């Protein structure tokens, strides 16, 4: 247990510097130590990596390195990211030192000869390192050649599949906060929120809030952070596509009532011109008549325990701004009649 | 020491103005071209890795000339770099052109291009690009999602096929069938990947309402190859359902089963059963529809050879598979006989059906007597409502072992005075479209034969001359296996077999023949556990030896 | 006709077994000059009954659609509204059956469409 | 724009329910059995085979080859990959019962004499069927087999020792 962890710790800093453009000092005798290292924690991973006080001791010291590094500012090294991540660390370091042009010359051919020996060694009982990188050749390329010849942007964004894989990865990296308890969700979600593009996380989010429990913590932690977040569920609910909102709302509750707010509020800022015998809002960015009808259709095409509460709520704010029965006079009315 | 540039430097030119052609088959014709040629492509590389690797870098020049732009050709080429071992390879050629200490710059610019296009190879995006973003934020490298990604991705697939199958003849949403066909060409260069198995199955499932084959028939042969080796894998619907739309699969298949009887196991009746149970032919042949293409492929055998034993055991082992899984998974509803065997009276049929495990082994002779009667008014008594002729009513009989075996074994256990209607079995089984007056002189000659025999095994252990004198044609056959049956049979044998085997082994066909008959005894014997200990030990001591021969 | 006749057995593996072998033993003794009734009975060695449930026959109870009972631990369970068909399916035989025709429409969990025998309105629950 | 009916739409329900049934894939040929047998059972105990072989024949119009060039296919061409080739072994099941002179248009149908890019298994099940009428012996060539497989499968059986039977007759 404390043999491995100057062991792990060691392997994790050589293998962040190997990323780096200070590659001059490497030879074949660093990277032999470097690929033996590996083969060792490869080894561990293979013999007691399932149930037991090693994995989850091995867990806490990954994600503490993971936490006191962040990945804000000095580096955002990816390190090795979880623990099935050692059953091929010695793939990624490989792929790291051949990104590395500063390699030197000898270093690069002991290298490619150690990963590359030849058909010389075409049995082996362990799955060796060539046939893991060939294999891993043969991945990419089928990933490429299904997206150029086969894949089609599905619109219900739930049943995606590029989608569904972010977001079950997000998902992993919701359990795994959770239980190392160091810091909250929140501020992982508020630091990946500044990060990176905004419109494409706010998508994966959405469809992150539908995937079943692969063991609902992953759920029941996002819903809390949007409700805290006003601005995000404000670009949210403004981006995202009718139909899949009305998913998210039948499924969580929770989302029902501040999103109706949402929409009330948008029609209240509206103003019926006679001219034009359409709705329209003064400024720009306010949501067109199109849109709003959109939403209010999709929600109310739906199961009967969000449609009573989406129509009584649409009621309440017609007779609050006077029980007209003719258009011209509220969005309220206009929207009612829009239904039947 | 002969060519050792010339056949090779024209496979240059030719393979290199082939991938200028290609490169990276972002259509329709660059694709279906890729996929078919690619297999020799594998060839070329390996033996150009041969050459390579036994010469070394920077030093020659032989065809270093355009080396490069070949590997490069090849490499952004994604159905080429996806194909069984096609990139395993094109690493190992760059990573001969390396060199550990340039010299003149040519060489550290040949090795940054190698590290550029194995990078490209391994670790490139090319990929969408907000995807991309997504990751690195959450701190996830390429490797440790491209699997589940990959999985993610082919589920999907398989699900919208899945859904055009049942949408047949519905108001939306059609599956555009130009997508279809582009799954089916880009499943055939990574049939050996194991994480699109998955896809495989669900295209041949749904086959969809479209009157014209929407896939492409490279795509066939590669799923049914790949069956074949054992390399992919599959759930029996979805060969079956392939055998059953591309009969020309069906055939490629059924010929792969005559080079196993032929060419590699002749006579090892066990690893043809062992190769037939594991294969699906039995299972697919359930459909009256493949029984009837893969017994007249038996047919077009049966006739090119004139009656050759080894084809005919190979048909005696694959009914006695197709049986019990005709048997084994029909219960209500299953296909009426003269469906599967039309040109006979089923009544025959019928009876050839009834396995002689169920029945003792002393009534095994009443069972023969009354089909001989029934097989005599079929042929002999030709009349309307009956088999075509003596012909079909042969190979009807031929495909089930276990009756046409036991019968001359029968005669030498009623060898005092035999039965006629055995006799007359016995002759039409060796030679059927005779006349009376051959089969007659046939019966007669045999009659006088086993009077020779049985006075010869109520003797002593004898010679083999005095045997070669009544074997002293056109029937040689029946009477030199009738008294290769006689040699396990009766006791004086297990001294005297030899004597006799060397003298009627003169060819080598005779001795492969011999050696394949007696492995159909053993395995017949085996199979009914009927056995006298003396005859397994002798037959598989013979034909020990025998193999040794050839 | 009076020739020996195409048979086989359907019910109960453990009955049916003897059976097959006592005929295997009699078959021999088939002759086309009696009858076949008078040559069955006395080939597979035992009587018929005559008529033993006339009211209660083996009403099919199977698929209608896959023809078997016990498809993937399913029963016959979704039967139609008919007097006439009252013909029991499976869930899947029966769903793929039915978002197959081009007059079915899918409510939420539920779709409605015709019976393939009879052809009236029925419907099935998810 | 796709819509598609099914083009057994029009025809009396039975029919319907047949060609409905052998569309399901391999084990479609099983169920025409239980179809046929489930309709003995129905108050239309004898099923009007005459009039489903008319029907397999009639002609309607389709747009193929370019863009435009107006071609008329029988049913029996129009109807799904499966469902032919599960029709045509039902009718070999079944061969008996059925009158010759509407198989024999179907056969006519099937045999595809100058279509390029034929169906080789409507083509084989036409040979297997005109073989077991007898009336289509056909004085041919015509086996159910590829003239490829027959030629690498005589290519195959010269490397055995041929026997001492007598099959072929003079
Ligand atoms: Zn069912
Ligand atoms: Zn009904």
């Amino acid at each position: 247990m404390e043999s491995l962890l100057q062991h792990l710790d060691r392997f994790s800093e050589l293998l962040a510097v190997s990323s780096t453009t200070y590659v001059s000092t490497w030879d074949p005798a660093t990277v032999r130590r470097a690929l033996q290292w590996a083969r060792y924690l490869r080894h561990i991973h293979r013999r007691f990596g399932r149930h037991g006080p090693i994995r989850t001791a091995l867990e806490r010291r990954l994600h503490n390195q993971w936490r006191q590094e962040g990945g804000f500012g000095r580096g955002p090294v990816p390190g090795l990211a979880n623990f099935q991540a050692l059953g091929h660390c010695d793939v990624l370091l490989s792929l790291r030192l051949l990104e590395n042009r500063a390699l030197g010359d000898a270093a690069r051919y002991h290298l490619v000869q150690q990963l590359f020996p030849g058909p010389g060694v075409r049995d082996a009982d362990e799955e060796t390192l060539q046939e893991s990188l060939a294999r891993l050749a043969r991945r990419r390329s089928a990933v490429h050649m299904l997206r150029f010849n086969g894949y089609r942007e599905n619109p219900n964004l739930q049943e995606d599949s590029l989608m569904k894989t972010q977001a079950e990865l997000l998902l992993e990296r919701l359990q795994e906060v959770g239980k190392a308890e160091a810091e909250r969700p929140a501020r992982f979600l508020s630091s990946l929120w500044e990060r990176l593009p905004q419109n494409n996380f706010l998508k994966v989010i959405a469809v992150a809030l539908l995937q079943p429990p692969l063991s609902g913590e992953g759920s029941q932690v996002l819903v809390h952070w949007l409700l805290g977040n006003s601005e995000v569920f404000a670009a949210f609910c403004r981006a995202l596509p009718a139909g899949l909102l009305t998913l998210v709302t039948s499924r969580h509750p929770a989302l029902s009532p501040v999103y109706l707010g949402l929409l009330t509020d948008w029609g209240q800022r509206l103003h019926y011109d006679l001219q034009k015998g359409i709705w329209v809002g003064t400024e720009s960015q306010d949501v067109p008549w199109e849109e709003l009808h959109n939403r209010f259709q999709s929600l109310c095409q739906a199961p009967p325990p969000l449609k009573d509460k989406v129509l009584t709520a649409l009621e309440t704010c017609k007779a609050q701004d006077g029980d007209f029965e003719v258009p011209g006079l509220s969005i309220w009315t206009d929207l009612l009649l829009a239904l039947r | 020491m002969a060519q050792d540039s010339v056949d090779l430097s024209c496979d240059y030119q030719f393979w290199m103005q082939k991938l200028s052609v290609w490169d990276q088959a972002s259509t329709l014709e660059t694709q279906q071209d890729t996929c078919l040629h690619v297999a020799q492509f594998q060839e070329f590389l390996r033996k150009m890795y041969e050459a390579l690797k036994e010469m070394d870098s920077n030093t020659v020049i032989e065809r270093f000339p355009t080396i490069g732009q070949l590997l490069a050709k090849a490499c952004w080429n994604p159905f080429i770099l996806a194909y069984d071992e096609s990139q395993k390879i094109l690493i190992w050629c760059l990573c001969c052109l390396i060199n550990k200490e340039p010299q003149n710059s040519g060489q550290s610019k040949l090795n940054s291009w190698i590290q550029g296009v194995l990078s490209h190879i391994l670790s490139a995006l090319r990929f969408d690009k907000e995807v991309a973003l997504f990751t690195q934020g959450l701190g996830y490298a390429p490797i440790d999602y491209y699997p589940g990604l990959l999985k993610n991705m082919v589920l999907s697939l398989a699900s919208e096929l899945r859904e055009n199958h049942l949408n047949g003849f519905n108001t939306q949403r059609r599956m555009a069938p130009e997508r279809v066909a582009s799954l089916s060409r880009v499943c055939v260069p990574l049939i050996t990947l194991t994480d699109v198995d998955p896809l495989v199955e669900a295209l041949l499932i749904c086959h969809g309402r479209e009157p014209q084959e929407i896939l492409q028939p490279e795509f066939f042969e590669a799923v049914n190859e790949a069956i074949l080796l054992k390399k992919i894998s599959l759930p029996m619907s979805a060969v079956v359902c392939l055998w059953l739309r591309h009969l020309p699969s069906l055939e490629k298949a059924m010929l792969h089963l005559f080079e196993k009887l032929i060419s590699s196991e002749r006579n090892c009746l066990r690893r043809i059963e062992c190769f037939i149970k594991d294969s699906s032919l039995p299972q697919a042949a359930c459909h009256p529809a493949i029984f009837r293409v893969v017994d007249e492929m038996f047919r077009c055998a049966l006739l090119e050879t004139d009656g050759a034993l080894e084809i005919i055991a190979t048909i005696q082992v694959f009914t006695q598979c197709f049986v019990e899984a005709l048997e084994k998974a029909s219960k209500q509803l299953r296909f009426a006989l003269k469906t599967y065997f039309p040109y006979t009276s089923p009544s025959l049929a019928m009876v050839l059906l009834q396995d002689p495990q169920d029945i003792p082994r002393g009534h095994w002779l009443q069972t023969l007597k009354h089909i001989s009667e029934l097989l005599r008014e079929a042929v002999e008594d030709q009349t309307h409502g009956s088999c075509g002729g003596p012909f079909e009513s042969w190979f009807l009989f031929i495909h089930f072992g276990g009756w046409a075996e036991m019968v001359a074994e029968q005669l030498l256990m009623s060898a005092a005075e035999p039965p006629t209607a055995l006799l007359w079995l016995l002759a039409f089984y060796y030679g059927p479209r005779d006349g009376r007056q051959q089969r007659a002189q046939t019966m007669v000659q045999v009659k006088a034969v086993l009077g020779h025999l049985l006075a010869m095994s109520r003797s002593s252990s004898l010679s083999a001359q005095d045997l070669q004198t009544v074997a002293g044609a056109p029937a040689q056959q029946l009477i030199r296996h009738l008294l290769l049956n006689f040699l396990l049979w009766a006791p004086g044998g297990h001294t005297i077999a030899w004597d006799v085997i060397t003298l009627m082994a003169h060819t080598a066909e005779i001795t492969h023949e011999i050696i394949g008959f007696l492995d159909q005894t053993l395995y017949r014997w085996n199979r009914l556990g009927i056995e006298s200990p003396r005859s397994e030990k002798l037959a598989r001591e013979l034909l020990k030896e025998l193999r040794t021969q050839v | 006709p009076t020739m020996l006749p195409e048979c086989f057995f359907l019910g109960a593996d453990h009955v049916v077994k003897p059976l097959g072998i006592k005929l295997s033993r009699n078959i021999h003794l088939w002759d086309p000059e009696n009858s076949v009734l008078q040559n069955l009975k006395d080939v597979l060695e035992i009587d018929f009954p005559a008529r033993a449930i006339l009211e209660k026959s083996d009403f099919t109870m199977d698929c209608g659609i896959c023809y078997a009972y016990q498809l993937d631990g399913t029963i016959p369970d979704q039967v139609c509204d008919n007097s006439q068909c009252g013909q029991p399916f499976h869930q899947i035989c029966l769903y793929e059956w039915l978002r197959g025709l081009l007059t079915s429409r899918q409510s939420f969990n539920i779709i409605f469409g015709e019976c393939p025998y009879c052809s009236k309105p029925i419907t099935l629950k998810m | 724009e796709g819509v598609e009916p099914a083009p057994w739409a029009q025809l009396e329900a039975p029919a319907r329910l047949l060609l409905q049934a052998l569309q399901a894939g391999p084990e479609g040929a099983r169920r025409g059995l239980g179809v046929l047998r489930a309709l003995g059972s129905r108050g239309w105990e004898p099923f009007d085979w005459g009039r489903l072989l008319e029907a397999l024949c009639r002609e309607e119009p389709v747009v193929q080859g370019p863009d435009g060039r107006l071609e008329l296919k029988p049913l029996l061409l129009r109807l799904p990959r499966i469902c032919q080739r599960n029709l045509m072994s039902l009718l070999m099941a079944v061969r008996p019962s059925l009158p010759e002179s509407g198989l024999l248009s179907v056969l006519q149908i099937a045999q595809q004499d100058l279509a390029p890019d034929p169906d080789a298994w409507l083509r084989a099940l036409g040979e297997l069927l005109r073989r077991d009428l007898g009336v289509g012996t056909s004085m041919e060539g015509a086996s159910p087999l590829s003239e490829r497989c027959q030629r690498q499968l005589q290519s195959l059986c010269r490397g055995l020792g041929l026997g001492g039977r007598r099959l072929k007759s003079p």
